[PDB]
């Protein structure tokens, strides 16, 4: 019987597991496919778009979003309590800014934003926040003091260090793929090839310009989404 | 229909919300109580019998005055009755305060009320289990109203709710008179009492308040014990 | 059984009692064995804590608190609560020591700590402190008072009592012995002994003794029996146990 | 393999000798599931 | 179960409450936008009133600002309410910056009040979709539509409420670049779309245009008549 | 029918609260007795006293408590509940003395004390404090009070009174005894007191199992009954 | 089921306590109102009147909120006067901050969007009450609105709500020439009305209630119907439908 | 359901157990694996690094709360997380307001106390996180295991998290050693139970450790794959 | 409970082996059925 | 029936004081009935037992039936609160009355049952008002095992009906292993093993956990090869018992 420790967040199961966290977890395979790899050039991110009608504007899908010149993010979940999130990621990035005037960390962001997850089971909640956990999982990339840096966010407010995380409807088969095809000194060109060949290969639908956003980061430029053009140069070689 | 009789803020699918009816339920256990208006003024009786008549009569009074010329009784729980007669005259006194004026009894049966009433708005807090009868007498006119635990108020005539309050609304309505006099509408309120008293009320079994243009004033045991032996 | 009633603790049973309450004394019941004697001159101490494994330290989970400077404090039942106890008894001492300017006399100081673990016992969105505590003093102008609270609110005053699951044991055991006379010197040794033999070898083993005490001969302080008569009162457990 | 034999008949109803994945993603649209996660979810 | 909680996830990962408000603006009324080259239309299937209700106030299209209007479909009073705040954060945004709030910024502002309004027991969801229309101070046609769960989207025309999905796939299947080179071919399109739901014509049907900065005039019923006579003779002409 | 018994605040059908019904047996749960008998000037408090060992203090185990300097509490049912009743009436009375300049009289005292119990059974926030209550005292151009309180915020005023497990009998018996329109002074009041409490319990009590607390009007302080005072009354009973 | 708290959603999509606090409304009384050429009037039904009612009183099902403003209250006795209550607030409150009497349409939506808030969230049963508002103003002369427990609302010339209100209101538009009713045949329209919706074979006075808004000479009169002027009115219908039985 | 007493703190089985508090006991043993030894002079913090996959790095145990006090975590990450800053708070408080550092024992009573509440009250849930917590104070080293039942032990060393209890019981083995080791034994003693915690199959690699030493003039450090190395490379063969 | 303090006296009256019963036989077994009572 | 149990008191371990008082409360009244009714009482008809799952309860009224050779019925608990209204003096019944002719007997009730709600208490009622209609010589008697002593009915914890209790208590360390050293006797296990260490690593542990600490223990000495005579086997199989499943759950530090 585990619909008793089913209902709210604040209860325990005989195994000790919370179960809601569990299912906000699971609520992640919900979301589009999302792939992020690490590259000692820089970190790219790839998404799929998953659009619903040839008649929606492919801009207000916001797979792919940028919290600082420095650093990007993708995201898989639901888009409100992800918007909310990468809202507070924003405002705290500025907020070390303001005060430091200092570009801040990944990890540092990456901790910062888990800070406002995690928050479900907290009394603070009092003003107004979420009684739930948060269903979005979080994608950050970027560069940074220790080079590019790519981390992924738990909805349960856990992150760690991914070399080539994916994350959406597709984590398992794509984390497979990953797994054999990722090298540590992998160019950047060469590494969104393989992303792209990841997702050509897990999507539903055939790859074209509208099924796929990508960001790329690298210590030289800012934070750089593909446009067009950068889209069908990448995917012709593909 | 059961899950819908548990709490005071869900609409029973059908009607209206039970846990009011059941307060008004609880006020119809209560010790029988009668109000009478008469031309002149008002006048309204309930009955004090208990067992063990070690219990002090004189410590509770089932009939106070709000003010100098309103009275109340209920029918009902005693404690929440208690609760009912605070308020009511912390009402009537800010009404003093600001308008430098007695309270007319409308105003204070409206306030009170509210005050019943807002006990219904949510869950976690139960309507009081009583039910008030006001009596006043204010603009040469005498008035008698009741307030109900679902915070309905309304006038009477002359009603008597409480334990057997059937039988002694169809004793009023076929006694009540609109022309009648202040001793005849007490006479009518001790017969009213005396028909479902079971057990010979006595001079301290019943208590009873009368209310006129001097004002509201509960009637003394030596009053009562009068009127009892005129009636006999 | 109690079913549907003993959910909450603010909810009374046919029979009229609160079951959260009844629930908590079996907690108590459940839990490791205290003692305390209060001499002529002073109280003392005894608790029977179970090392659960010899990885902990010696004095892990010290279970003999002290309130205040001249107070007491035995607990049995959970540690936690027990702690949560203890600071709050200590919170209190404090508030009436800068209230008032003097130590708190143990009556009072059980009363309102009594009042305290009461006023968590009738809600129903807090819970009852599942512990049995005990309290101790000495004073000059006062005398020497014992104190036991459990998680019923009740606070009695005993001449020397014991919690835990040796609660009727115990008792029969203290009755035999006679109390009002000695000082803590004569018994010491007793409660020393009591405690060990209270104590059962064959299932739940691996325990041991520690011992508090308040008095003149401590000048009116609580503090941990001193080592040298720690071990004389363990060397007489030994030879009494034979 | 109800879901691959639905497959079959899909390619079967395009009167089409082999199977192709557009067959395979209807049948298990079919037998799977027997807006919602498209507009909230993403 | 797992339906009856706002904030509780299902096994599969579903807040079906909010699945459920998001599927009672289904059982609303038609409400389709179509945005053009330098107009964007609101088009309404208006329910008849049967011989008493005063049409003035049955608003289904408002104007929250100047340059932004909305369409709703699924709850009056929810609505009612969402617009009232909504254009008290008009006026309240230009009073913070003084520049006239662009479209994306209400629609932003509504979808965040909406969420808020569904992260919490006690707080019943919004069960209304809006259709937020107008102009940029700087002159370019957006057009968005919030859910009920909070989240806003851009379209170039979209549908909402009870046979929003038909109209959809109109939409899909005639929406053209040329089809809105001109108004007239936008509220050609626009009208065809709401007859294919609403069939009747004429009556039933309320159409609203924002060319560049005008402060909206909604068709009043003089030439929706005429409007639809145009489309009847074009829809003779091809056919 | 039944299943309204959950909540203190739910109204059962035929607008019965259980809960109340159901603290005032958690009163007799105390598994105690005690008596209150007012004379012409004196009123007298007389509880039962069980003593499980040796092993308490007995000085302790007082079950009557002074509210004031002149007005007396004697309780029965939980005692820890029984503790913070008279905790919050000395709060009460000393706040009363504060406000208003002088001493509170026990009908008072009871009304407000019962306010806060019906409070307390009004909305759901708390146990009703399952505990009964006595007060005795005396006031100017009235004589000596006896008051009891009840969880469910019911007070009234008793020529003589009982609590615990022999409401019932006890109250029988004091029944019987005022029927005979007899003067009770003092000490035939204690001795009503005693004879009531030996015979609804038919132990003949030793007179240490006994405290009692007496108020009258030359002596307006709340005085305890020592142990010399109950042995002569007792004794004097005993051979009366 | 879905039928807890008010702060839920049915699969279908419904709110089942804010459909219950609805239908509720039939049990109240009825209570019309028709709007007229140069008039507007609310017939309402006093249905509870045993023997022995004071009749201390304005009006109960009738309420006056302000100088230009009458409404007919139709649910329960105690979100009545709240509501009531809250009406003359608002009312009160428009005045002072603007010195003009509110509009019908917006002291309407404040009463709607507390409705509503009582709904939308907190966990608290909606206001069982149904209101008739009966008002005039510079922006639309004569006005009629029906109110809602669900915080709808909408402008009508005539509506009845109350028990029988769906026969009443039926007959009503069947027998209703919008533009061409004086307050003469207004009051005779409702009088029908009320003779064909109540439990009754000859309604009685005592048993209606009638109050009627006019502007005239630069101020509006809020005036409900005396004891001799209803029963003149009742008593001319009666008299009509004799002369309509007679002449079939 | 019989086990309907366990879906809040705040109520009792029949058998006077919290069945909340137990599962949340239970919960840490679902974290990895982590053991912690002292010295006269010297408190060693060795945890098991897990990883999601091995394409990602490894999960950190050993956390830095201040330069004498440092903590290893193994249970959820959320609870650890927030008892973690909250050690930070309170050790920056007491370096401002008393400029010394706070003493092991009474940082450890904080957090019992902190994590009562939610054993206590309804509403926040228990922290389910089991806690080693080692530092540097006046009588020497300590090491202190807070369970998520508000309790909290004095140990000369502890194993918490998955496959503990053979940890354990090679630290019962080797009792006699540990006190008189230096840096490099009791590092070693360390490494040969999280050895004997990990299966056979699996070995303490770099990625696979963590290392977190205070001692005496050495302050609270933790060491990773490339700091390891040297304290792995005297490291003897697993017994197999 | 008085039949069971009477049966339980006769099986205490076994585990000491008497063909018979004392006095402090039926204390013991009164206090057994008093403990089994709470 | 399962008439031959086949135990000899050496299947069962570390309950010594509870096979005590059980052959003292069955067997000897049965044997020396006659000095029972020389006190003029009668023998006890009916044990009872309690004790948390898994702790042997069922061993000892088979190792009992053993003993005695009498027949064996082994009664469920949870089973009889379902099958609709008649599962009173329709199985109970059922099951006492052609016992009596096969009469060397041992009729058995387990797991303790709850000892709307209306089935439970005819099933009670019936218990009682069965059990106190027992026969004179007793030749035929009951064991009635639970699970908690939680819910007690004061008709049945009497005396006549069930007097006679006997307390389960968790193995304590050697109780521990000796039901370690007993479940492993049948397999060729070498004396390089340590049972106490096994016993000392059995904190938590009950019963019949030891026995599938044994058994897993076995398997994987096969697991490794067949690699018979090996002590590590049965430390794997300490560590995973019923928790052998590992979870491999995220979200934990
Ligand atoms: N002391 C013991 N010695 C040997 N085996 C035991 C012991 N206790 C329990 N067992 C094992 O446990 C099982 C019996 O469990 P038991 O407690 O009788 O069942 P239940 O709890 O379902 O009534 C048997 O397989 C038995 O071998």
């Amino acid at each position: 019987t585990r619909s008793e420790y089913d209902r709210g967040v604040n209860t325990f199961s005989p195994e000790g597991r919370l179960f809601q966290v569990e299912y906000a977890i699971e609520a992640i395979k919900l979301g589009s496919t999302a792939i992020g790899i690490q590259t000692s050039e820089g970190v790219c991110l790839a998404v799929e778009k998953r659009i619903t009608s040839p008649l929606m504007e492919p801009s207000s899908i916001e797979k792919i979003v940028e919290i600082d010149a420095h650093i990007g993010c993708a995201m898989s979940g639901l888009i409100a309590d992800a918007k909310t999130l990468i809202d507070k990621a924003r405002v705290e990035t500025q907020n070390h800014w303001f005060t430091y005037n200092e570009t801040m960390t990944v990890e540092s962001v990456t901790q910062a934003v888990s800070n406002l997850a995690l928050q479900f089971g907290e009394e603070d909640a009092d003003p107004g926040a979420m009684s739930r956990p948060f269903g979005v999982a979080l994608l950050f990339g970027g560069v940074d003091e220790k080079g590019p840096q790519l981390f992924h966010m738990d909805p349960s407010g856990t992150f760690v260090q991914c070399d080539a995380r994916a994350i959406g409807s597709a984590s398992e088969g794509a984390q497979s793929s990953l797994q054999e095809v990722y090298h540590k000194s992998m160019t950047l060109k060469e590494a969104i090839k393989s992303s792209l060949i990841i997702l050509k290969q897990v999507m539903e639908e055939k790859l074209n310009a509208t099924n796929i956003e990508l960001a790329t980061v690298q210590p030289g430029q800012n934070f750089h989404m593909f446009t067009k053009e950068e889209l069908e140069e990448v995917i012709k070689d593909i | 229909e059961r899950g819908y009789s548990f709490s005071l803020t869900t609409f029973s699918p059908s009607g209206k919300l039970v846990q009011i009816e059941y307060a008004l339920a609880a006020v119809a256990g209560g010790a029988p109580s009668v109000g009478i208006k008469a031309a002149n003024g008002v006048v309204l009786a309930t009955e004090k019998k208990q067992k063990s008549i070690l219990y002090d009569e004189r410590s509770v009074h089932k009939v106070e005055p709000i003010t100098k010329h309103i009275g109340l009784v209920y029918s009902g729980m005693g404690p929440d009755y208690r609760v009912l007669v605070h308020r009511a005259r912390k009402l009537a006194q800010q009404y003093y305060l600001v308008y430098q004026e007695p309270i007319p009894t409308a105003q204070l049966v409206q306030r009170v009320a509210s005050v019943m009433q807002e006990y219904t708005q949510s869950g976690g807090v139960r309507p009081f289990g009583v039910s008030l009868l006001i009596c006043g007498w204010n603009e040469g006119r005498p008035y008698l109203f009741q307030s109900d635990p679902s915070g309905a108020y309304f006038a009477w005539k002359a009603t008597a709710m409480g334990k057997n309050y059937v039988n002694g609304k169809t004793f009023l309505e076929k006694r009540y008179n609109e022309d009648l006099e202040l001793e005849d509408a007490i006479h009518t309120a001790i017969l009213t009492l005396k028909e479902s008293f079971e057990g010979q009320m006595t001079e301290d079994n019943i208590e009873v308040g009368i209310c006129n243009e001097a004002g509201f004033r509960r009637l003394t045991p030596t009053e009562v014990k009068d009127y009892l032996a005129a009636i006999a | 059984i109690g079913t549907g009633y003993d959910l909450s603790a603010s909810t009374f049973s046919p029979d009229g009692r609160v079951f959260q309450v009844e629930y908590a004394m079996k907690a108590v019941e459940n839990s490791s064995t205290a003692i305390g004697i209060r001499c002529k001159d002073g109280v003392v101490f005894g608790v029977e804590k179970l090392v659960l494994s010899k990885l902990y330290e010696e004095g892990s989970n010290k279970r003999l608190f002290n309130v205040d400077r001249h107070v007491g404090m035995a607990v049995a039942g959970l540690l936690a609560d027990a702690r949560s106890l203890a600071d709050i008894a200590r919170e209190e001492a404090s508030n009436f020591r800068s209230n008032f300017g003097y130590n708190i006399p143990l009556k009072h100081l059980a009363d309102r700590v009594a009042m305290y673990v009461h006023a968590y016992t009738l809600y129903s969105a807090v819970r009852p402190f599942g512990c049995s505590f005990m309290l101790g003093s000495y004073s000059v102008n006062d005398g020497a008072q014992l104190y036991m609270i459990d998680p019923s609110g009740v606070s009695y005053g005993y001449w020397g009592c014991a919690i835990g699951k040796a609660r009727q044991a115990a008792k029969t055991e203290i009755e035999k012995l006679q109390m009002k006379e000695m000082t803590c010197r004569d018994i010491v040794k007793e409660v020393a002994k009591i405690i060990y033999i209270v104590h059962d070898e064959v299932k739940d083993k691996a325990f041991e003794l520690e011992l508090s005490w308040v008095g003149e001969l401590t000048n009116g302080r609580h503090e941990i029996v001193p080592k040298d008569i720690r071990e004389e009162a363990e060397k007489y457990a030994k030879e009494s146990l034979k | 393999r109800s879901v691959c034999t639905e497959a079959g008949m899909f390619a079967i109803r395009a009167r089409r000798k082999i199977a192709t994945e557009k067959d395979f993603l209807e049948a298990v649209n079919k037998v799977i599931k027997s807006t919602p996660r498209y507009m909230t979810y993403n | 179960s797992y339906d009856r909680a706002i904030t509780v996830f299902s096994p599969d990962g579903h807040l079906f409450q909010v699945e459920y408000a998001q599927e009672a603006v289904k059982k609303g009324s038609t409400a389709v936008g179509v945005r053009g080259r330098d107009i964007v239309v609101l088009g309404v299937e208006k329910k008849s009133v049967a011989k008493l209700q005063d049409e003035r106030t049955v608003r289904k299209i408002c104007a929250l600002d100047d340059n932004v209007c909305m369409a709703f479909a699924g709850l009056t009073a929810d609505a009612r309410i969402v617009i009232n705040r909504a254009r008290v954060e008009c006026q309240s945004h230009r009073l913070t910056v003084e520049d006239p709030v662009t479209v994306e910024y209400i629609t932003r502002y509504i979808a965040s009040l909406k969420q808020r309004y569904t992260q919490s027991n006690g707080r019943r969801p919004f069960g209304i979709s809006a259709l937020i229309v107008g102009f940029d101070f700087d002159g370019t046609p957006r057009l968005y539509q919030t859910d009920p769960s909070g989240t806003y989207h851009a379209w170039k025309a979209n549908a909402i409420g009870r046979g929003a999905k038909s109209v959809r796939e109109f939409l899909e299947k005639n929406y053209t670049d040329e089809a809105i080179e001109t108004d007239d071919l936008t509220i050609k399109l626009v009208i065809k779309a709401l007859l294919e739901v609403v069939q009747s014509g004429g009556k039933n049907i309320e159409l609203a245009v924002m060319r560049r900065d005008q402060s909206l005039k909604i068709l009043n019923p003089e030439e929706i008549e005429k409007y639809v006579a145009e489309i009847e003779k074009e829809k003779e002409e091809n056919e | 029918s039944a299943g309204f018994d959950r909540h203190i605040t739910i109204f059962s059908p035929e607008g019965r609260l259980y809960q109340v019904e159901y603290a005032f047996k958690a009163i007799n749960q105390g598994g105690l007795t005690s008596v209150a008998v007012r004379g012409k000037d004196c009123a007298v408090i007389v509880t039962q006293k069980k003593v499980p060992d040796k092993l308490l203090d007995s000085s302790t185990v007082t079950h009557l408590f002074k509210i004031t300097e002149n007005i007396g509490c004697v309780m029965t049912g939980m005692t820890a509940d029984s503790r913070s009743q008279v905790q919050r009436a000395r709060y009460e009375a000393a706040n009363w003395k504060y406000k208003y300049g002088y001493e509170i009289p026990v009908d008072m005292l009871c009304k407000r004390i019962a306010d806060i119990s019906q409070v307390y059974t009004q909305n759901a926030e708390m146990r009703p404090l399952g505990c009964c209550m006595i007060l005795i005292g005396i006031d100017e151009e009235q004589g000596p009070q006896v008051y009891k309180c009840d969880p469910a915020g019911y007070y009234c005023g008793f020529k003589a009174t009982a609590a615990g497990v022999k409401q019932t009998e006890s109250t029988s018996f004091l029944e019987k005894k005022v029927k005979k329109k007899f003067d009770w002074t003092f000490e035939q009041t204690v001795e009503t007191a005693i004879t009531c409490l030996s015979t609804v319990l038919s132990i003949d009590f030793k007179p240490s199992e006994i405290e009692v607390g007496v108020v009258t009007v030359e002596n307006p302080k709340f005085r305890i009954l020592t142990e010399a005072e109950i042995d002569a009354h007792l004794v004097a009973l005993a051979e009366r | 089921r879905y039928d807890s708290r008010t702060t839920i959603f049915s699969p279908e999509g419904r709110l089942y306590q804010v459909e219950y606090a609805m239908e509720a409304i039939g049990h109240a009384g009825t209570c019309l109102g028709i709007l007229a050429n140069d008039g507007v009037l609310l017939a309402a039904e006093r249905r509870n009147i045993h023997k022995l009612l004071d009749e201390v009183f304005f009006s109960e099902k009738i309420y006056k909120l302000n100088e230009d403003m009458a409404c007919s209250v139709a649910g329960i006795t105690s979100d009545a006067n709240v509501l009531t209550n809250e009406l003359r607030l608002i009312a009160q409150r428009y005045l002072l901050q603007y010195q003009e009497p509110i509009p019908c349409e917006q002291l309407v939506t404040a009463l709607c969007d507390i409705k509503q808030a009582y709904t939308q969230f907190g966990g608290k049963r909606p206001f069982g009450v149904s209101l008739l508002y009966i008002g005039w103003d510079k922006h639309y002369g004569f006005q009629l609105y029906q109110s809602d427990p669900s915080g709808n609302y909408g402008g009508w010339k005539a509506t009845c709500i109350g028990n029988n209100s769906a026969a009443a209101v039926s007959m009503l538009k069947q027998d209703y020439k919008e533009g061409e009713m004086t307050l003469k045949s207004a009051l005779a329209l409702a009088i029908k009305v009320l003779n064909k919706t109540m439990d009754v074979s000859k309604l009685s006075a005592e048993k209606v209630e009638i109050a009627t808004l006019t502007r005239e000479n630069g101020k509006t009169v809020i005036r409900v119907l005396k004891q001799k002027e209803v029963e003149q009115l009742i008593k001319k219908h009666e008299e009509e439908e004799a002369k309509a039985e007679r002449e079939k | 359901f019989r086990n309907q007493y366990d879906n809040d703190v705040t109520v009792w089985s029949p058998q006077g157990r919290i069945h909340q508090i137990e599962y949340a006991m239970e919960a840490v043993k679902q974290g990895s694996a982590t053991v912690g030894l002292k010295s006269k002079t010297h408190a060693v913090l060795v945890a098991l690094k897990r990883a999601q996959s091995e394409l990602a790095a490894h999960q950190k145990k050993i956390l830095h709360v201040d330069n004498h006090i440092g903590i290893s975590i193994a249970g959820l990450t959320a609870d650890a997380r927030l008892l973690c800053n909250f050690m930070r708070q309170e050790c920056l408080d007491s370096r401002f307001v008393f400029d010394r550092p706070l003493p092991v024992s009474r940082l450890v009573s904080l957090i019992g106390s902190k994590t009562q509440i939610p054993t206590q009250r309804y509403g926040r849930r228990p922290y389910g996180v089991g806690l080693l917590i080692a530092g540097y104070d006046d009588m020497g080293p300590h090491i202190f295991q807070t369970c998520p039942s508000a309790n909290y032990f004095d140990c000369r060393a502890m194993s918490i998290g998955a496959r503990s209890q053979s940890a354990r019981t090679y630290l019962e083995r080797h009792m006699s050693e540990f006190m008189e080791c230096n840096l490099n034994e009791l590092v070693k003693h360390g490494l040969r139970a999280l050895r004997e915690t990990l299966p056979a199959e699996q070995d303490l690699t770099t990625k696979n450790v963590s290392i977190g030493i205070v001692g005496k003039d050495l302050e609270f450090t933790i060491y990773d794959d490339d700091d390891v190395s040297p304290f792995l490379e005297g490291l003897e063969e697993r017994p197999q | 409970d008085l039949r069971n303090v009477c049966t339980e006296a006769g099986m205490f009256a076994i585990r000491a082996d008497h063909d018979f019963v004392v006095q402090e036989d039926f204390m013991k077994a009164v206090r057994k059925v008093a403990d089994s009572k709470k | 029936v399962d008439e031959r149990p086949t135990e000899q008191y050496s299947d069962i371990g570390g309950l010594d004081k509870q096979i005590q008082e059980l052959v003292e409360a069955i067997v000897l009244p049965m044997n020396h009935k006659e000095k029972f009714e020389n006190l003029g009482i009668q023998p006890p008809k009916g044990v009872l037992m309690y004790g948390p799952p898994g702790t042997g309860k069922t061993l000892l009224a088979r190792a009992c039936a053993a003993q005695t050779k009498a027949t064996f019925l082994k009664l469920a608990g949870p089973q009889l609160v379902q099958m609709f209204i008649g599962d009173g003096a329709k199985l109970v019944r059922d099951a006492f009355a052609l016992a009596k002719e096969k009469a060397p007997s041992i009729i058995f009730i387990d797991e303790l049952d709850a000892i709307g709600d209306r089935e439970v208490q005819r099933t009670m009622l019936e218990l009682l008002n069965q059990l106190d209609g027992f026969q004179p010589n007793t030749q035929v008697k009951v064991i009635a095992a639970t699970n908690r002593v939680d819910i007690l009915d004061p008709a049945l914890l009497r005396s006549g009906r069930l007097d006679r209790k006997i307390e389960f208590p968790m193995p304590n360390e050697e109780a521990r292993a000796r039901i370690m050293q007993i479940h492993s006797r049948k397999m060729n296990v070498s004396p390089d093993v340590n049972y106490e260490e096994l016993a000392r690593c059995t904190d938590d542990f009950n019963g019949a956990q030891c026995k599938a600490v044994c058994v897993e223990a076995g398997m994987i000495a096969l697991r490794r090869g067949a690699t018979e005579l090996t002590h590590e086997d049965y430390m794997e199989g300490i560590l995973e018992v019923q928790a052998k499943k590992k979870a491999n759950l995220q979200y934990y530090a």
